[PDB]
């Protein structure tokens, strides 16, 4: 709840969003391979 | 596998929603 | 604009990027269902 | 039930909402 | 420090925004190809 | 923009982000 904890929290959200984003990249590449 | 992929999506999704409370 | 104001900015940007991410997931799943 | 064109607009809406927060 | 950590998060979010845009572009490409 | 230029741009920004979280 302090500023330090919240910065640690935002870092963790970005780290988890980076994993989500990577999995979406893999999905697009898969479809692109099947379509093309 | 799309089944594997679907699970990881809902895993990381709920992890994020828990982080953004 | 200061550390507090910058932290609220980052939080708000991360929250809206999550909305973006969810919608890209929905788009991939739409294509995937149509293709397969 | 959300239609591709409603999907495209929601992307733009949130995208611009991001640029405004950073910029 | 906190100042250098906030600058880090800003840069990471901005570059992640670049990523999202290009994955949007990919979805739109495939979608236009199908329809 | 080719799908090959797309893949590189992804990986480019991908390594740029992970290096930020060093």
């Amino acid at each position: 709840s302090g500023i330090v904890q919240q910065q640690n929290n935002l870092l963790r959200a970005i780290k988890a969003q980076q994993h989500l984003l990577q999995r979406t990249v893999w999905g697009i590449k898969q479809l692109q391979a099947r379509i093309l | 596998t799309w089944e594997e992929w679907e699970k990881k999506i809902e895993e990381y999704t709920k992890k994020i929603e828990e982080i953004l409370k």
